[PDB]
């Protein structure tokens, strides 16, 4: 437990450090594409595509943040970031969900609807996402359960090209401990709630499976 | 210019490796 | 006769100065967008908006050359080119199609392949506006022909909203005597080549009614 | 930001004649 709650801490700071609360930032609109589903508005997707970027970048930063992570050869480190990018990404949008007015806030603010995340760059996609959000809310994670479970995806010694895959193994089995103990801590009336937050990698799986394949559009640099 | 959304991911991450 | 020469010579100028020939232009390719077909490239479209726009003010141009157009009201000319300029542009484009290459050129010399033009926003019209290139081959068109076409086309005294249809319905009658005169003159042998031409305006409108409809994307501007 | 191809031609036009 000391050394359990010191895991605890350091992963729910690099959560919070490379992932703003949605009460910390100021949230703003935008009129443009919300009228109907078009198959992309380029001025959301230049933005989104900027934002998305930006948030790889933080999820790299989380990454090297988390124990042991950058002891790890470059090629695994690279490998695992490669397998769960997209997975940690789609948990990171959907914990800014507010469902009273259907939307999701970016990291800078932006807050756009379902209709304006279509066109965006969900695209064909939107609705499993959102599906996806809803189905969280239950579960009401704090920063330190979201850490935790993008901590746990993230480092998976099954990836596939692994060098060192137990080297990966050994540092998941505290992660776990971390969040099994933090959870039945935290809601010792739900016993259930661990397997839960688990299984939404799966979730998680089944939408960064199909993302992951999209032919996608970009500019010539 | 077209590109797999994973083929753009692996190389976010690959560059931000680069030494 | 030499009312008719005149008018031939001042329409095929208007045409021809509004509109490169494709052995007028340097033509250029890419390999960007080429190796699938995509909702939309962000790169072509660009390109493809951007020379589309120049197209309809070179069309603008184009109709203030033909004799009587700009006589007639403001409203009238706005409502003209309103009902047309999309028809124009089909044909200008297909005048621009490469058979051995399934090529079509810009006016700038850009040359994209079939799946590069859906990218670049021809998209589901793609091969219906190609299948209207094709069938354009046959009718070994001259600029005089397509100048006189796109007159015909415009000068419409039957479009909704005309303040004056009399006055335009006028000047539409010496543009269909001037290419009956010259499409039988320049090809004696095939006496059904004028009412073939005229019927490629039906063409022309069974794409831009679908054209006309499509909610497109923009930078806002 | 989305326009019907239609209204955007129109515009296109009508700015032209502008004076
Ligand atoms: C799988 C799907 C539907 C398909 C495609 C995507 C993409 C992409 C892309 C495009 C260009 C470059 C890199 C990636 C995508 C992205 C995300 C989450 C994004 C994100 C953005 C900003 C923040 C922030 O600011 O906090 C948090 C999360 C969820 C689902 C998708
Ligand atoms: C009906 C369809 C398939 C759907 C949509 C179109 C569009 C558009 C648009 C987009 C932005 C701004 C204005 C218009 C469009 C355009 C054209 C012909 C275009 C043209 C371009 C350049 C040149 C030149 O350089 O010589 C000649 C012809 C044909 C079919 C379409």
């Amino acid at each position: 437990t000391p050394e359990v709650g010191e895991l605890i801490e350091k992963v729910r700071k690099a959560h919070q450090e490379t992932f703003p609360a949605l009460c910390q930032l100021g949230k703003y609109t935008t009129n443009n594409s919300s009228e109907q589903r078009v198959s992309l508005d380029i001025d959301l997707w230049d933005k989104f595509s900027e934002l998305s970027t930006k948030c790889i970048i933080k999820t790299v930063e989380f990454a090297k943040q988390l124990p042991g992570f950058t002891t790890l050869t470059i090629a695994d480190q690279i490998t695992l970031l490669k397998a769960a990018c997209l997975d940690i990404l789609i948990l990171r949008i959907c914990t800014r969900y507010t469902p009273e007015q259907d939307t999701m806030t970016f990291s800078d603010g932006l807050t756009l609807n379902r209709t304006q995340m279509h066109n965006a760059g969900f695209g064909p996609l939107t609705d499993l996402v959102f599906a996806f959000a809803n189905q969280l809310l239950p579960l009401e994670m704090d920063d330190a359960e979201t850490g935790l479970l993008s901590a746990i995806c993230l480092i998976c010694g099954d990836r596939q090209d692994l060098e060192q895959p137990d080297r990966v193994d050994m540092l998941q089995e505290p992660l776990l401990e971390a969040l099994k103990v933090y959870v039945r801590k935290r809601r010792p009336s739900r016993p259930h709630m661990f397997p839960k937050m688990l299984m939404k990698i799966t979730d998680l799986r089944s939408i960064s499976a199909k993302g992951a394949e999209r032919v996608i559009t970009l500019k010539m640099e | 210019r077209l590109i797999t959304l994973a083929d753009h991911i692996c190389q976010i991450i690959t560059q931000d490796f680069a030494r």
